[PDB]
RNA sequence: AAGCCUCUAAGCACAACCUGCGGGAACCCGUACCGCAAACCGACACAGGUGGGCGGGUGCAAGAGCACUCAGGCGCGCGGG
RNA sequence: UGCGAAUGCCGGCAUGAGUAACGAUAAAGAGGGUGAGAAUCCCUCUCGCCGUAAGCCCAAGGGUUCCUACGCAAUGGUCGUCAGCGUAGGGUUAGGCGGGACCUAAGGUGAAGCCGAAAGGCGUAGCCGAAGGGCAGCCGGUUAAUAUUCCGGCCCUUCCC
RNA sequence: GAGCCGGUAGCGGGCGUGGAUCCCUGGAUGUCCGAAUGGGGGAACCCGGCCGGCGGGAACGCCGGUCACCGCGCUUUUUGCGCGGGGGGAACCUGGGGAACUGAAACAUCUCAGUACCCAGAGGAGAGGAAAGAGAAAUCGACUCCCUGAGUAGCGGCGAGCGAAAGGGGACCAGCCUAAACCGUCCGGCUUGUCCGGGCGGGGUCGUGGGGCCCUCGGACACCGAAUCCCCAGCCUAGCCGAAGCUGUUGGGAAGCAGCGCCAGAGAGGGUGAAAGCCCCGUAGGCGAAAGGUGGGGGGAUAGGUGAGGGUACCCGAGUACCCCGUGGUUCGUGGAGCCAUGGGGGAAUCUGGGCGGACCACCGCCUAAGGCUAAGUACUCCGGGUGACCGAUAGCGCACCAGUACCGUGAGGGAAAGGUGAAAAGAACCCCGGGAGGGGAGUGAAAUAGAGCCUGAAACCGUGGGCUUACAAGCAGUCACGGCC
């Protein structure tokens, strides 16, 4: 509906993305076809915290074969975000 | 589109068709075909081009049918329009219910 | 039962509510994500008929507008 | 998938080795048109060292028999086949054996 | 051809445009890796083909030549006699 | 409806034969490591080859081949503990770089219009169309793997008010 | 009506007699592409206007709505609005165009053939259709389809070959609307006029010719009646009920064999450990729709239809008939060549008019052209069903299997292989060798040379063991004889 639920889709965890709490940064599998703009304002009313800053990128699907059937996972799409300065996400710091 | 506007003729493809000898009427053994092969026939299709209202409107016709134009001019009532006009003028007025 | 209720609690009330009902249960749906995703934070079918339930909600929605 | 038998019922097993013998449905399989009654028809199935029976070399387990393979017990029988009578609204299912429950 | 500057037109001239300063606002896609080749075109980890840029030093008349060398890279995916 | 032949068709398996060959004559040696197994993997030393290249950067094209963990059936012209290979996990961050919310070129397409049995051809303007024109980011640090994209410092552009 | 969360077990969780899963009808949601339609565009991507909304929201972005072009229609042309069109579909259908190989034992006319094919269009059918017909009988009555007429009549380098119709027997059955005369209305042009023109309503619709206008006759309930509308049955899209057997015996297994039974409007067929009317699923015979589809049947309505005599001579489809030129259609290839069609030229009449009966003339007949619509009987098979002296994995579709796939091709396009353990996974715990693979025991099984590279398991081919044989013989390899060894 009017997402904004829907646009995040959820956390995306590595050594990479948790090395980004450690400045404001936040970082998320959001639903592909969102604009930088709108996963600003999805954040920002997730979370009631200030976005100062979004990055995202697209990530193409892995091609995988069950054997003599091959196909790939999905193309997702990653936003990190930058929260405002000495805010934090407690959702993301376990 | 070679085509009578009013009449509604089009080519047609015919065969030419070459005959020798002599007619089996003139005595002769009688004709033969050389050849045949298609071609076709064109209505003899002309511009008249005519003032009605206003405008001046160009039909492309059969020179056959050319009469058929004036008979249209002849009937007026209340155009103040563009070139069509004879959209009104044709097969609305040719025909109707 | 509970969706026989659900689905009849859900009509007379109407659609503002319904709308933040959604709005509501879409979020309780992401929580609910970011725990399965996390791991071992979920026993799911939670997640099934949570995104089911926020259907049934949005056809009621859809019945209250037509 | 129409079957006879359901789960709660008493039945006669009425072919194969296990052939005579009455007990009760455990499970019923529509897809494989299988019914397993226990402890009616048992089998041996070696199973891995791994975790719980960690030492476990073996298992009893009760194999699906066919569906035909079994009649309904009918309470005071060991035919029938079955009917069917209305009333109101509707259902049944009764002893042409005759005549008798099911129920349970 | 636009950007750009000038000129005026309806129009509007409590608009508008210009200059400076200030606060805000700034979307989509690409971005790994190979890329004179074992990842491209050649059924092959094929002595073939593939556009642009950089391409050090010494010497030899010059040089993008020749020899040897830097950085960097390789001894070519059967071996022993 | 009967097969032995059609350089028949489809499949299978022989012969040649342990034969030719193993794909540039730039070239190898040893010590140590690992492992069930080592000429072939890792590390040291020594030797040789490229060096207007056989080094580096970009565009096509390719599309996960990238990094890492576990792995050797097969793929690798031998071997394989290795791999561009199997499984899995991770990895591509831009107002300024490229392209697009800019322009036009050939050409294409095309309100007007013209032509053509039908299909369709043509065509002014317009529109589309770039490795041309126009437009604001430099140096350094960081990751296993991205960086003019993240970070640090120093600068800049356009819209809105 | 008791199980369910697809193929798909498993982990980790859930649902169901308060009726789940599943099946049928309706609805809702339905990203982006695609006729694709805001605009672009290398389909599934990109960029916008307008109104509204969300966020701090002006810039930015998201959300909802709206916005292509063409045709018709009214409308004061305009602000516009309404309705429609567009594209797809296996074959079948009509229409516009339209080959060659081949045949002629060469080849031009001729054939192949109005085929293939390309294009437009239609629909569940399409076409055709209500005589300006046939064509020798005072004959028949629309059209389509089958049989027949008939390989006839004819056509034909009279070659090769092509090939009608009338009639008869069937199937199906159906007949209608208009144009004009004339009357009325509205509007437009005007040299207002018993004017001319356009629009609408009425009128009229036929060949024993009809109709308009004038006179007379009574012309009164009328009767008829849709192809249009309404209701209903019936049918389709889920389902449901549905007779009658037990025991013993061999066997891993009974459905075999044996004993004594029983049903049958059901002894079709398929399952179940092997061979079962009576165990299962069925079969004969019955039953069933809230909803959507249909509805050619039944019913009802509405639209439409329905006269006689006389007199007038007003109307009866125009670049048309007719003639000529050029062609096509027909069996008709220029022929004595008419008929139907029409590219070109000339170019009428309105019953005393016109067309036709195979040049033309007479006579005698047939029919009324230049407007339109019309069920059914017919074609087809993407789709569902039922049957087979149809195939049974090299067959049958290309595909029994995740095939128009892999793969091959720049592309159009080409295009495969590949089914089977067992009744049941009971799919081999554990030990041993081994890095694994594999195997040996153990175990399962009726069976394990049914062990998953699994039914049967042929042959070529490879191999181990045994017997006879072979290193002074030479040959289509066999054959006849004798002898040795086993
Ligand atoms: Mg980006
Ligand atoms: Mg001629
Ligand atoms: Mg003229
Ligand atoms: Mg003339
Ligand atoms: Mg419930
Ligand atoms: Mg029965
Ligand atoms: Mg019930
Ligand atoms: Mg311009
Ligand atoms: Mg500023
Ligand atoms: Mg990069
Ligand atoms: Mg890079
Ligand atoms: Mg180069
Ligand atoms: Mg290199
Ligand atoms: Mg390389
Ligand atoms: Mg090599
Ligand atoms: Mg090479
Ligand atoms: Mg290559
Ligand atoms: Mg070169
Ligand atoms: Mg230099
Ligand atoms: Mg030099
Ligand atoms: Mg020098
Ligand atoms: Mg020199
Ligand atoms: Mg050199
Ligand atoms: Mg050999
Ligand atoms: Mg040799
Ligand atoms: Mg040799
Ligand atoms: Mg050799
Ligand atoms: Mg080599
Ligand atoms: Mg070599
Ligand atoms: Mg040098
Ligand atoms: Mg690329
Ligand atoms: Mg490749
Ligand atoms: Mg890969
Ligand atoms: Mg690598
Ligand atoms: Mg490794
Ligand atoms: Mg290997
Ligand atoms: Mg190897
Ligand atoms: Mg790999
Ligand atoms: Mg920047
Ligand atoms: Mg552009
Ligand atoms: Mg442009
Ligand atoms: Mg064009
Ligand atoms: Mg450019
Ligand atoms: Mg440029
Ligand atoms: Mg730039
Ligand atoms: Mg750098
Ligand atoms: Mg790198
Ligand atoms: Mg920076
Ligand atoms: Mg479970
Ligand atoms: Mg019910
Ligand atoms: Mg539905
Ligand atoms: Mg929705
Ligand atoms: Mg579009
Ligand atoms: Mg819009
Ligand atoms: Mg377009
Ligand atoms: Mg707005
Ligand atoms: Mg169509
Ligand atoms: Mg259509
Ligand atoms: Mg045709
Ligand atoms: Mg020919
Ligand atoms: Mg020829
Ligand atoms: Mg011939
Ligand atoms: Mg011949
Ligand atoms: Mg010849
Ligand atoms: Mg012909
Ligand atoms: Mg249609
Ligand atoms: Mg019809
Ligand atoms: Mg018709
Ligand atoms: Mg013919
Ligand atoms: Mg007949
Ligand atoms: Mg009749
Ligand atoms: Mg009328
Ligand atoms: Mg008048
Ligand atoms: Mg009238
Ligand atoms: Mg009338
Ligand atoms: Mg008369
Ligand atoms: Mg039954
Ligand atoms: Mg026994
Ligand atoms: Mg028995
Ligand atoms: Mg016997
Ligand atoms: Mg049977
Ligand atoms: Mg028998
Ligand atoms: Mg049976
Ligand atoms: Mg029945
Ligand atoms: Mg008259
Ligand atoms: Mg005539
Ligand atoms: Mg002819
Ligand atoms: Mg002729
Ligand atoms: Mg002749
Ligand atoms: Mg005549
Ligand atoms: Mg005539
Ligand atoms: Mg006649
Ligand atoms: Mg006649
Ligand atoms: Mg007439
Ligand atoms: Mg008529
Ligand atoms: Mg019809
Ligand atoms: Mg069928
Ligand atoms: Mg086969
Ligand atoms: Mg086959
Ligand atoms: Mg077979
Ligand atoms: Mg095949
Ligand atoms: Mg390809
Ligand atoms: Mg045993
Ligand atoms: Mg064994
Ligand atoms: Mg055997
Ligand atoms: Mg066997
Ligand atoms: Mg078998
Ligand atoms: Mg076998
Ligand atoms: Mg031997
Ligand atoms: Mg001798
Ligand atoms: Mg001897
Ligand atoms: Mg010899
Ligand atoms: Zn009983």
């Amino acid at each position: 509906m009017k997402t904004a639920y829907d646009v995040i889709l959820a956390p995306v965890l590595s050594e990479k993305a948790y090395a980004g709490f450690a400045e404001g940064k936040y970082t998320f599998w959001v639903h592909p076809k969102a604009t930088k703009t709108e996963i600003k304002n999805a954040v920002e009313t997730a979370f009631k915290v200030k976005v100062v800053k979004v990055n995202t990128l697209h990530v193409r699907g892995k091609k995988k074969r069950l054997g003599r059937y091959l196909g790939k996972r999905p193309d997702r799409k990653k936003a990190i975000v930058q929260v405002a300065p000495g805010q934090k996400i407690e959702a993301l710091e376990g | 589109s070679k085509v009578c506007e009013i009449s509604g003729k089009r080519p047609i493809v015919a065969n030419s068709i070459q005959r020798r000898g002599k007619a089996k009427r003139e005595g002769g053994v009688g004709k033969k075909t050389t050849g045949i092969s298609k071609r076709r026939q064109y209505p003899n299709l002309q511009k008249v081009r005519v003032r009605v209202a206003g405008q001046e409107i160009t039909f492309r016709v059969a020179a056959s049918h050319i009469p058929k134009v004036y008979e249209l001019v002849e009937r007026a009532k209340g155009l103040k329009l563009e070139g069509l006009s004879p959209k009104e003028i044709k097969k609305e007025l040719l025909k109707l219910l | 039962s509970e969706v026989r209720k659900q689905l009849e609690e859900a009509r007379k009330l109407s659609p503002v509510e319904l709308e933040k009902l959604v709005r509501e249960k879409k979020r309780e749906l992401m929580e609910l994500r970011f725990q399965a995703s996390i791991g071992q934070l979920s026993q799911n079918h939670k997640i099934r008929d949570l995104k089911r339930q926020i259907a049934r909600l949005l056809t009621v929605l859809n019945e209250k507008r037509r | 998938v129409k079957m006879h038998v359901k789960k709660g019922d008493t039945v006669l097993v009425a072919s194969g080795k296990y052939k005579g013998r009455v007990g009760k449905v455990k499970e019923v399989l529509p897809k494989k048109y299988a019914v397993i009654v226990e402890g009616v028809n048992i089998v041996k199935k070696a199973v891995r060292v791994s975790p719980k029976y960690p030492q476990g070399g073996f298992i009893e387990k009760e194999a699906p028999l066919h569906a035909s393979k079994v009649r309904p017990i009918c309470p005071a029988c060991g035919k029938p086949t079955r009917v069917r009578k209305k009333f109101l609204e509707n259902g049944k299912k009764i002893r042409v054996c005759a005549k008798c429950g099911g129920a349970l």
